[PDB]
């Protein structure tokens, strides 16, 4: 698993783990604070 | 058999002429005199440049300048009174 | 025809010549390199430019230069 | 003797390549230096030939591959149902089809996107779909949810399947070369099996599942009073009672007594006037006939007993006095590459699924299909290009063959011999005709551009003044409303209303009515035949000299993935078959796009509308006999009127058209700066921005290159073809759908 | 060493192909190939198509000096055989080409004097406005 | 047309051509003095960058003048 | 020459490496002009990661 | 109607067809 | 029997004598024809082509024109008797440049002799055409509508 790490570790699985993350973030911020343009 | 031959320098490459027949005229004794006599004065290259062009343009400017409804919609000309324009124009 | 030249930063290792489709360029005796050897353009006439030549040499910067030139029937890849 | 041959356990299944990429070439697996690697890698991913020389392991890879290919396509099969179970109208849609617009999507709220669920009946809101899935559901019987759900869990479980399927069949058990290369038995039992067995199958389901409930919703007794479909099969009391030959049971299928099925075994043809659709007793016939041909057809070929023909015996065989040796040594070829087959194959699906669009054109298979314009417009499309796709592929892979495959030591081959002899002249030709027909259709339409520009409507193209009439197409449509009269005495109606008369419609609007042919048409189909002579120009050029022409002798050394060949030579600028696929995929976009462009206009004009006191009013007023003859009724009364809708789409649910409409412009355009440029600028400008880089100490190891010019013409290509159908794909769905 | 005699000998079999010769050969240089191959094998013709080669003496008939180079290397590299090549003039004369000095040009022969050979770095060329006022080019200086 | 497909195709196009006129008969008969070649690859650049502008020019004027008209 | 392995600054002009870094694999003790052959980490557009240069062309830092 | 039925066809045909000739033995030769 | 074989012996010319090119017939109809004679002077040829023309030319400009709903047949004569003048430009044109010493042909027949080289391509050869082109489209073009008019 050592092997399968590096795999979950490799640079389009990396990007596709954090895009989901502060893509969600962005989301997840305009569903409790909706439609802003200010702050 | 061999295509092989620099003294033969026009069998090998391929210029054969494919349906060149050497055959005698065909054409009559009566219409062939017809034909020559008739074509011979207009024969050289010099003349044509001469004729054709200076004689073409007078072919030209002959049936282009004789204008009238009869052949063409344009000599014929505007046979109705002037439409309004857009900006109160004449 | 186009100008084919070799400068002096030739190691000689023959890739130009081998690589050439219209044969150019060919491998004469030297004094200056390792491989006791330089490449040379003494049929240029028959060159076409294709820049496979440019493409092959291992040398930075190549050794090799082609400048494409005035052209003629050979150089121009024609067969009619 | 044909017989099941398998390698045990040819390669180990732990994780050691994952984290390894490019292991699959020993030139990428060296790591990267520069950009280019990574393009590189994914570029030659699925490239097995270049791989490996063994034939065993590419075969045992490619089917493999098939497997893993179905698993998706199964899941994707499975998304459809659940949604269709979980996010869908469906049930309000089996209660008044006429008055809901299919919907099995429904958005989150959240960022406005809450707007794109609109109004869509049965009190639910959401996006109306064109898949047409409404349709088959009802086709196949289906009358609840529930079944939906179950059928969705079963296509998951049958993904599940093909994975461990092809796992399986690569790491546990590999077919041998041998076993791949039974084409015999391959193609007896595809025929037999596959195809037999399916519809044969298939039409015990529309006999004792679809024919039933159909006839109970048609009459317009309520869904869930309709008896469930397994109560079909123990109380045939209800099967009696619907056709009266049940009684009799199989009794009449054994004593041959056949006419007495011809309760729900019908040639009708035409439409059922009750839904705009053929009869499904005709289907449930045409599919038993069709399983019993398939199923003795699959019994041709020899495999484990002397009878049966061989296929390398029937190729040698057949030779004459024009082409010499004949199809002698095509078997081995086809035997031993898979580039070949692969061309074939892709030709035949891709005019295949052509022609299923037409066929479902002319011919609407489904209940309440004709009358849903939006999946009419949109399956007709779909299906027109991916065949259109598959054909310039099968292009593609057959150049590929010639180059790679291509051994005339090894592997003789005289067609292909003689074929190769007299390329020229057949290149020419094309050429010929192509201009030929390019000047006597385009030319057609701007010489009615001139003339109706100088005021001379008497002197145009058109059934006003010029005619240039349809006779041959005219006498074809003749000769088939005649035929249920003469020539298919059985047969009650015609196969359908575009040739014979009857107009049927549902719902106040047309399902179909007799399609005029006119001086406008005689225009459009020669344009089609350029745009189709003028891609198979390219191709077949392509594939022909892909190993050597006059200008590149040699250049099947250079592989049939390459730019170039330098500027010598007068410039050598776009040689490679690759190159010809390349510009090939142009000109495919382009008569594809004239095709569906003809089909929306054709059936919005003198096709589709409204029913009212004895008369039809169509949806654009039959302009079409009149406009589609110059290029500015096109510009005018096809572009500019009907991108209309797309256009004003915004404040509504079909507003995300417009985005769409607006975004594949932008791709659209954004591929030219790909297709127009070279990447001598690009990787001058990545020197100066790399300078930037490197006084700030931010350069990356992996050295920024630009774009191969190969890479640049695929983007290009990509990006053009992206942008140009994505920006028809908004425009038809949001006109047609408003 | 003394270049290639150009003698009379049988070309291999070929049912022929549209690829081949044209008015060029006629009115400008066509070109010829000689070499003896030991059996009966097949080449590609560089012009298309499948043809069979003859035991003994081979010659073809190009129309252009790539499409003996494209072959000779096909000759060269596959059957490890070696040809000699040389024009025609449609005079009736002929220029021996190939090997030039029977030596192939890759590996070394002595008398074949440097053509075309600069002798400095590239970079050590002259900017070209001290190359106008003339019909001269950068390099040669 | 001129700026997306380049030299290679082209050529290669007229090289089959240039065969069909020579063993054409009739047309035999007639032949060129300068030979038939594929523009440049910098011809090709000039002729589309001339065609578009043109196109882009007279579009715009077309569409300029009649609609403020 | 300089001492074999040693770390090199390029001074040619018309390099891929100018003013860039590169080790000494071996300076060869005969009449050649660029005897200095050295082997850089990094390739240039031709897939080379190695050159040769005279000793007016590298510079030990 | 008098100037330009002589003028408009000699600039059409004319001008062009003494030049296409001109120029292309120019060319030529 | 191979239908198909190599051109007059040679394998390696760009061609290939199918019975479409080669055959008892074709090679007695295109001698039949004015080019394609060898022994005959330049006056003669050109008449029996350029006539000819004048006829493929002369149909067209009636029954399609803009004065085909009405002078229709008229308006269909001078124009056939135009792309005759224009050709004898086209021609004298296509003369005035090839031609500056002696003639070039392939010089012997399909058995291999050397027969005497044809003045269809000479200084005097083309001019003789080119009038030919003229006197016969001319003249050629005027029994067009003599015969479907007069
Ligand atoms: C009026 C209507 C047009 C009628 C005729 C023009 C149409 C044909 C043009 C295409 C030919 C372009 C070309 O020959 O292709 C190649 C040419 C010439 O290339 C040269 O090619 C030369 C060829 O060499 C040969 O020739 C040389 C001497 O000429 C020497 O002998 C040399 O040794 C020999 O090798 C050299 O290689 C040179 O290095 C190289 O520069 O390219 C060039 O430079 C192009 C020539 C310079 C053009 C100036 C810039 C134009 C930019 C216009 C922008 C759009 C404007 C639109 C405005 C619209 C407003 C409404
Ligand atoms: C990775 C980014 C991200 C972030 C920052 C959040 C953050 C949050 N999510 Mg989550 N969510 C995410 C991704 C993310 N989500 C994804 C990927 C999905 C599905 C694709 C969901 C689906 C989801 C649901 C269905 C719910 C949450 C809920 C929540 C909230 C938790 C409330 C609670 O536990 O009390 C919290 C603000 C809960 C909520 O809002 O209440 C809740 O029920 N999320
Ligand atoms: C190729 C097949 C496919 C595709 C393209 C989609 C696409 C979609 N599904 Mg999914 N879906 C699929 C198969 C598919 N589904 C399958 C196989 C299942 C399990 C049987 C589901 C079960 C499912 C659920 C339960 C939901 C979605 C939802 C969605 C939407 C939001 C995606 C998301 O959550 O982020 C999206 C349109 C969400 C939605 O519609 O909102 C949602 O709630 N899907
Ligand atoms: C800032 C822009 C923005 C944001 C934050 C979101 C966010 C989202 N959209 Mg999207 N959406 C957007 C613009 C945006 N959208 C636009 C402009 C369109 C029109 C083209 C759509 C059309 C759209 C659809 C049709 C769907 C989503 C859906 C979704 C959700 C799941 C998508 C997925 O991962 O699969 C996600 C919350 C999916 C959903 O609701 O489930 C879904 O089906 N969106
Ligand atoms: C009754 C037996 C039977 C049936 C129903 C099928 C059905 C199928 N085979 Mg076939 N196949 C069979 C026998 C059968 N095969 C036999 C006997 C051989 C030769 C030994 C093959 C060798 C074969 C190969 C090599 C491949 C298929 C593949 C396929 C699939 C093609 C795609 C499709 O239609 O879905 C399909 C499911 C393709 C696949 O697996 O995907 C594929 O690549 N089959
Ligand atoms: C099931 C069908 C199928 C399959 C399996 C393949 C398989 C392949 N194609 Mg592809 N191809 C297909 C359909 C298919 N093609 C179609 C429909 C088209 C038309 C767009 C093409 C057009 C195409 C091109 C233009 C090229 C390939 C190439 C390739 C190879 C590389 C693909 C990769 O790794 O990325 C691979 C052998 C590449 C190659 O070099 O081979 C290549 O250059 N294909
Ligand atoms: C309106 C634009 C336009 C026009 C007028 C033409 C005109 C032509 N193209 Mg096309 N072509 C176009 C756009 C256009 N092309 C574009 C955008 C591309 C880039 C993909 C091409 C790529 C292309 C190729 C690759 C070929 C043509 C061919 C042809 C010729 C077809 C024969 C004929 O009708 O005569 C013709 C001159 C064919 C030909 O040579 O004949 C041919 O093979 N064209
Ligand atoms: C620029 C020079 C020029 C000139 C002098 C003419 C002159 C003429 N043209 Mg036009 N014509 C022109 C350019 C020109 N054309 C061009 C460039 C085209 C090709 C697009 C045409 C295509 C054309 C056609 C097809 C016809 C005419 C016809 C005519 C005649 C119409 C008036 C009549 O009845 O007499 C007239 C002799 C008509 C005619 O001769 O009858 C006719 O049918 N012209
Ligand atoms: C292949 C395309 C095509 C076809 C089939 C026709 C056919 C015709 N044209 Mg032509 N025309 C064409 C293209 C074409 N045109 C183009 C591209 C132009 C340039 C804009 C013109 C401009 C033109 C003019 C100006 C006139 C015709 C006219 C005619 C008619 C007589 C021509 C004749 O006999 O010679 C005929 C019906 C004449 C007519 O009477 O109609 C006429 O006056 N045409
Ligand atoms: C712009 C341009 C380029 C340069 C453009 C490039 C290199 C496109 C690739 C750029 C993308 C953005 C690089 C991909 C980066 C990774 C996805 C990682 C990014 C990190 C996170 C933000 C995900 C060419 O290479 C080219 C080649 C031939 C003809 C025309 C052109 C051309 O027009
Ligand atoms: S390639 Fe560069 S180095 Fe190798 S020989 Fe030709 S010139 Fe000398
Ligand atoms: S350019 Fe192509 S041809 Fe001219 S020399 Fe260099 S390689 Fe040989």
């Amino acid at each position: 698993m050592k092997d399968f790490t590096t795999y979950l570790s490799t640079a389009p699985v990396i990007a596709t783990i954090w895009f989901t993350f502060t893509a969600g973030l962005l989301i997840e911020i305009n569903r409790y604070f909706p439609d802003p343009l200010v702050f | 058999s061999r295509y092989f031959d620099l003294q033969d320098m026009e069998n090998t490459t391929g210029s054969w002429d494919m349906y060149g027949v050497d055959e005698k005229k065909r054409y009559p004794d009566n219409q062939a005199k017809f034909f020559t006599q008739a074509t011979d004065i207009i024969s050289r290259r010099e003349s044509l440049r001469a004729l054709v062009a200076l004689s073409g343009i007078a072919a030209i400017v002959t049936y282009g300048l004789k204008a009238k409804d009869a052949d063409l919609p344009i000599t014929k000309g505007p046979q109705t009174t002037g439409e309004n324009g857009k900006g109160g124009s004449v | 025809a186009h100008i084919v030249k070799i400068y002096d930063t030739c190691i000689g290792c023959t890739q130009c010549v081998r690589a050439c489709p219209l044969d150019v360029l060919e491998m004469v005796p030297w004094d200056g390199c390792k491989a006791s050897q330089m490449a040379s353009a003494p049929r240029t006439e028959d060159c076409v430019g294709c820049k496979r030549c440019e493409t092959a040499c291992p040398t930075d910067f190549l050794s090799v230069r082609v400048y494409l030139g005035s052209e003629s029937t050979r150089s121009m890849g024609l067969s009619y | 003797k044909v017989k099941i041959a398998v390698d045990r356990n040819p390669v180990e299944t732990s994780f050691e390549k994952w984290a390894k990429p490019g292991h699959f070439s020993r030139t990428l697996s060296k790591g990267p230096n520069t950009t280019t690697w990574i393009w590189n890698l994914h570029a030659d991913a699925h490239d097995f030939d270049s791989h490996t020389s063994d034939l065993e392991e590419i075969s045992r890879k490619v089917f493999s591959a098939h497997f893993g290919q179905l698993g998706i396509i199964f899941i994707w099969l499975s998304g459809m149902y659940f949604h269709g179970a979980r996010f869908s109208n469906y049930e309000a849609w089996l209660s008044d089809p006429t008055h809901i617009k299919p919907s099995a999507q429904v958005v989150w709220p959240i960022v406005g996107q809450e707007i794109l669920n609109g109004d869509v009946g049965g009190g639910f809101q959401g996006i109306q779909i064109t898949s047409g899935f409404f349709q088959l559901w009802r086709a196949s019987g289906i009358t609840s949810e529930l079944q939906l759900y179950t059928t969705a869990i079963g296509g998951l479980v049958m993904a599940a399947a093909m994975f461990f399927a092809g796992w399986f069949h690569y790491h546990k058990a590999a077919p041998k070369l041998e076993w791949f290369q039974n084409v015999e038995s391959m193609l007896n039992h595809h025929l037999g099996g596959l195809l037999g067995l399916g519809s044969l199958a298939w039409a015990g389901h529309q006999i004792h599942v679809s024919l039933p409930v159909n006839k109970l919703l048609d009459a317009g007794v309520d869904p869930k009073e309709i008896p469930l479909p397994h109560d079909l099969l123990l109380n045939r009391a209800i099967m009696a009672d619907l056709y009266p030959s049940f009684a009799k049971g199989i009794a009449p299928f054994f004593t041959l007594n056949w006419s007495e099925y011809s309760d729900f075994l019908t040639f009708k043809g035409g439409l059922n006037p009750v839904t705009g659709g053929l009869w499904l007793s005709d289907t449930a016939h045409h599919h038993v006939a069709i399983a019993v041909l398939f199923l003795v057809a699959g019994h041709m070929y020899r495999t484990n007993w002397g009878i049966g023909h061989s296929m390398k015996e029937i190729l040698e065989a057949h030779r004459g006095p024009f082409t010499g040796e004949g199809h002698v040594g095509l078997y081995e070829i086809l035997t031993t590459s898979w580039h070949a087959q692969l061309a074939i194959n892709l030709a035949l699906f891709g005019s295949l699924s052509i022609i299923v669009a037409h066929h479902m054109y002319a011919m609407p298979p489904y209940p309440y299909l004709a009358t849903d314009y939006g999946t009419q417009l949109s399956l007709f499309t779909h299906h027109t290009w991916i065949g259109g796709f598959c054909i310039v592929g099968a292009g593609a892979h057959a150049a590929i063959f010639m180059v790679r495959d291509y051994d005339p030591t090894n592997n003789y081959n005289n067609l292909l011999d003689r074929v190769i002899r007299h390329r020229d002249a057949i290149i020419s030709h094309l050429n010929w005709v192509c201009i030929f027909l390019g000047f006597h259709s385009f030319g057609l339409y701007i010489h009615n551009d001139t003339m109706s520009a100088l005021g001379r409507p008497q002197d145009m193209f058109s059934d006003t003044a010029i005619q240039l009439q349809p006779v041959f197409a005219q006498w074809i449509q003749n000769t088939h409303f005649l035929a249920p009269q003469l020539t298919a005495p059985n047969a009650l109606a015609a196969t359908s209303l575009t040739w014979g008369g009857d107009l049927v419609a549902v719902g106040g609007k047309v399902a179909m009515m007799p399609i005029s042919l006119g001086t406008s048409d005689f225009m459009v189909h020669h344009i089609h035949a350029f745009t189709i002579h003028v891609t198979v120009l390219i191709l077949l050029k392509g594939v022909l000299f892909a190993r050597s022409s006059r200008l590149i002798p040699d250049k099947a050394n250079l592989g049939f993935r390459f730019p170039c060949d330098g500027p010598g030579r007068g410039g050598t600028c776009q040689v490679s078959a690759w190159d010809h696929v390349f510009l090939g995929l142009f000109w495919m976009y382009n008569s594809l796009s004239i095709v569906i462009f003809h089909f929306s206009w054709k059936m919005q004009s003198d096709v589709w509308g409204t029913v009212t006191a004895s008369g039809v009013s169509h949806i654009t007023g039959g302009n079409f006999a009149q406009s589609a003859n110059t290029i500015n009724g096109w510009l005018r009364d096809f572009l500019w009127a009907q991108s209309s809708q797309v256009i004003q789409s915004y404040g509504s649910a079909l507003s995300a058209y417009g985005l769409i409409f607006l975004g594949a412009h932008f791709v659209w355009a954004f591929s030219l700066m790909f297709l127009f440029s070279g990447r001598g600028y690009w990787q001058e400008l990545i020197e100066s921005i790399v300078w930037a880089h490197n006084k700030l100490k931010v350069a990356p190891a992996i050295q920024p290159r630009a774009l191969s010019i190969t890479q640049g013409r695929a983007v290009g290509v990509a990006h053009y073809l992206l942008g140009g159908i994505a920006t028809t794909w908004s425009f038809f769905l949001a006109r047609i759908i408003s | 060493t003394v270049p290639t005699l150009n003698p009379d000998t049988p070309s291999p079999i070929f049912g022929g192909s549209t690829g081949g010769l044209l008015r060029k050969a006629q009115t400008e240089e066509f070109y010829v190939i000689t070499w003896e191959a030991k059996k009966e094998q097949i080449f590609e013709m560089p012009t298309g198509g499948a043809a069979i080669m003859r035991q003994g003496p081979n010659l073809l008939k190009f129309g252009k000096k790539e499409q003996c180079l494209a072959l000779t290397t096909q000759l060269r590299n596959k059957f490890k055989l070696t040809p000699c090549f040389y024009r025609v003039f449609p005079d009736g004369k002929v220029q021996y080409l190939h090997p030039a000095d029977g030596v192939y040009p890759e590996k070394v022969n002595a008398g074949r004097v440097g053509a075309n050979q600069n002798m400095r770095r590239i970079g050590q060329n002259v900017n070209p406005i001290k190359v106008k006022f003339s019909g001269r080019m950068m390099s040669p200086a | 047309m001129f700026l997306i497909s380049w030299r290679g195709y082209w050529q290669e196009l007229i090289e089959t051509l240039v065969w069909a006129h020579e063993k054409t008969p009739l047309a035999n008969l007639v032949y060129w003095k300068d030979k038939p070649v594929a523009l440049s690859i910098v011809q090709a650049r000039l002729v589309g960058l001339a065609h578009f502008s043109v196109g882009y020019i007279f579009t715009y004027a077309a569409f300029l003048i009649a609609s403020t008209s | 020459g300089p001492k074999r392995g040693s770390l090199v600054k390029i001074l040619r002009p018309e390099s891929y490496w100018f003013n860039q870094v590169g080790k000494v694999v071996s300076v060869d003790q005969s009449g050649v002009r660029y005897p200095v052959v050295v082997r850089f980490e990094n390739q240039n557009y031709a897939g080379v990661t190695t050159n040769n240069y005279a000793l007016d062309e590298v510079v030990a830092a | 109607s008098w100037a330009p039925s002589v003028f408009v066809p000699l600039t059409g045909l004319v001008l062009p067809a003494i030049a296409m000739a001109t120029l292309f033995v120019y060319i030529e030769k | 029997a191979q239908v198909i074989s190599p051109v007059n012996g040679d394998p390696f010319v760009g061609m290939l004598e199918t019975p479409v090119t080669s055959a008892p017939i074709v090679a007695t109809y295109l001698s039949n024809l004015p080019a394609y004679r060898t022994g005959v002077a330049p006056v003669l040829r050109g008449v029996e082509i350029g006539l000819a023309h004048g006829f493929l030319l002369a149909g067209p400009f009636i029954k399609l024109g803009p004065l085909r709903n009405v002078t229709a047949e008229i308006a269909g004569s001078l124009s056939a008797a135009g792309l005759v003048l224009i050709l004898a430009l086209c021609l004298s044109i296509y003369g005035s440049a090839q031609f500056q010493s002696t003639p070039s042909i392939g010089v012997k027949t399909l058995s291999g002799r050397s027969v005497a080289r044809d003045p269809l391509f000479s200084a005097d050869g083309w001019s003789e055409f080119a009038a030919g082109f003229l006197v016969g489209g001319e003249a050629g073009v005027a029994w067009a509508y003599v015969c479907t008019q007069i």
